[PDB]
């Protein structure tokens, strides 16, 4: 066990930037280094070996550097496809050691969260509960706050949200506002509105539905 | 596929879990096999290697006891049991390969198998349709979702119409709700023609083996 | 993706003045990595290491008789 | 105990015209199968079968010079 110190773990750059994944060795390995590419929610693909020699079918953009205890991974031109994760390796002493990882984000056209209102499921009246969701997608940055409006008031009984890892074609996150309310309190109230305060618009964008008719 | 893998599942602390791995070609007997688990929070850790010809290994000293490798020349097969779990064994396992036998990085990997430690109450997946209707619905691209909550164990995948518009796909992570999980998904689709075409979200949960696909209309 | 690599493991013992050819097969559609096969005096094919200045030094011992 | 076989797939279908050189390697210690590689006229290598009597078909066509 040696460990490979990765100084940067969370980075972000534009379309066509030179990036340097910092990876320094605790003890000497001697050129026996490897860089990988972990696709979001996919197996790490073989990138390059010995901080110089590239594998079969690897684009010219990738370039390794340094030897011994100091190594560096550089990249010339980046595309929407090149957005992923990159890891560090050493192979000279068993047990063989990895690292931590260094993610990246591509900078492009900034978006406003296109929110849609969704009435609770028709099966929710045959199970015991409520499911009010406002799906928001394509926005920047990942930092947003969820607010609600019911009959003028608000509830925060069980609003559980989750952010997606940005798509490899638009580079924008998506959040879902899941509710876990009861049946009785739900039926009593009428108007249902979900508020989303963000930098994209001064006033929180909402979408409301009436209990009447629907 | 050359390096397939087993199904994803969870088990109780202090137990045993047996994995599987197959290969294709002579690129088995000569090449050294490796096993690694992905946290994925902290990072990657090495378990050990194993010669296919002989049987000689060389595990990691920190995770030696929580390891057991038996390679069978049956059909290029490689198994791994786990000697007593804890709670940190919550990591997705891989069955990797290397091009120069036991050195020069890690070429082939594989799909993987997700393993967690908790042993809570098992629950089949709950699927609920989420469509507009009655409101406005008018626009250029009306997006829709399908809620898949209240399930156990993990491993879940939902696909809309087998892939009608794969551009800007959405996959909302699981949330631990009441000893179970809460998952959701959506996709983008033009409002050019909606009241005509049929759309069904195909829900998979191989951990408990259940499939529910519901029709969507306003 | 039929044909595959022609090497397995590196060799420790290296005899600078006992070799003839050095087939340096670069990465291709077949083998995902480069190759350094040498032919011995007796005709025995072996693989070598890339990283280390093996060849950097071996060349001389081949070129200077 | 290094040096892996070059072939993984047998194959039989091929053009008897578009080819350059062919060789057969004996079942050595490093490679147990009967190797039969042939260098393509375009710059690639392909393998063949033992009991498939189509290897002879091409040999003859090359001596016609």
């Amino acid at each position: 066990d040696i460990q490979m110190i990765q100084s940067q773990k969370f980075m972000s750059t534009s379309v066509g930037d030179r990036v340097t994944v910092t990876c320094k060795a605790s003890q000497n390995v001697g050129t026996n280094v490897a860089w990988y590419q972990q696709k979001p929610g996919q197996s790490p693909n073989a990138l390059i070996y010995s901080a110089s020699y590239r594998y079969s079918g690897v684009p010219d953009r990738f370039t390794g550097s340094g030897s011994g205890t100091d190594f560096t991974l550089t990249i010339t031109n980046v595309q929407s496809e090149d957005l992923a994760d990159y890891f560090c390796q050493q192979y000279n002493s068993y047990p063989l050691t990895f690292g931590t990882g260094t993610k990246l984000d591509l900078k492009r056209a900034d978006a406003a969260p296109t929110v849609s209102i969704f009435p609770p499921s028709s099966e929710q009246l045959t199970s015991g509960g409520a499911s009010v969701v406002c799906f928001l997608n394509n926005f920047y940055p990942k930092d947003i706050n969820v607010k609600w409006k019911i009959d003028g008031s608000e509830r925060q009984n069980g609003v559980l949200n989750s952010w997606t890892d940005q798509d490899s074609k638009d580079s924008t996150y998506s959040m879902s506002s899941t509710l876990t309310l009861t049946k009785d309190e739900y039926e009593r109230h009428n108007s249902y509105t979900c508020e989303a305060t963000h930098k994209t618009s001064t006033s929180p964008i909402v979408k409301s539905f009436n209990r009447n008719e629907c | 596929v050359q390096l397939q893998q087993s199904g994803a599942e969870l088990v109780k602390p202090g137990a045993s879990v047996k994995l599987s791995c197959k290969a294709s070609g002579y690129t088995f007997t000569n090449y050294f096999i490796y096993w690694v688990k992905q946290r994925p929070g902290q990072g990657l850790e090495w378990i050990g290697e194993i010669n296919p010809r002989n049987g000689d290994t060389d595990f990691n000293e920190k995770f030696e006891s929580r390891a057991t490798l038996t390679v069978d020349k049956s059909s290029s097969t490689a198994y791994m049991q786990l000697s007593s779990l804890t709670s940190e064994d919550s990591a997705i396992y891989y069955c990797t390969r290397s091009p120069y036998g036991n050195n020069y990085g890690f070429t082939y990997w594989g799909q993987g198998t997700l393993v967690t430690v908790s042993a809570a109450k098992t629950t089949p997946p709950s699927v609920y349709p989420l469509a507009p209707g009655c409101g406005d619905a008018a626009g250029s691209s009306v997006t829709l979702g399908c809620l898949v909550k209240g399930y156990f164990p993990e491993s879940v995948t939902v696909t809309w119409n087998s892939g009608s518009l794969s551009s800007s796909v959405h996959t909302f992570p699981a949330l631990l709700q009441s000893g179970l999980y809460t998952m959701s998904s959506s996709v983008t689709v033009p409002s050019s023609t909606w009241p005509s075409q049929t759309v069904t979200c195909s829900v998979a949960h191989p951990a408990s083996s259940t499939t529910v696909d519901k029709k969507l209309e306003p | 993706g039929d044909l595959q690599c022609l090497c397995v493991k590196t060799t420790s013992q290296v005899r600078p003045r006992h070799i003839t050819s050095l087939e340096v097969i670069k990465a291709g559609p077949h083998c995902p990595t480069a190759q350094l096969i040498a032919t011995l005096k007796n005709g025995r094919k072996i693989c070598l290491d890339l990283q280390a200045p093996l060849y950097k030094k071996i060349i001389k011992k081949l070129l200077e008789s």
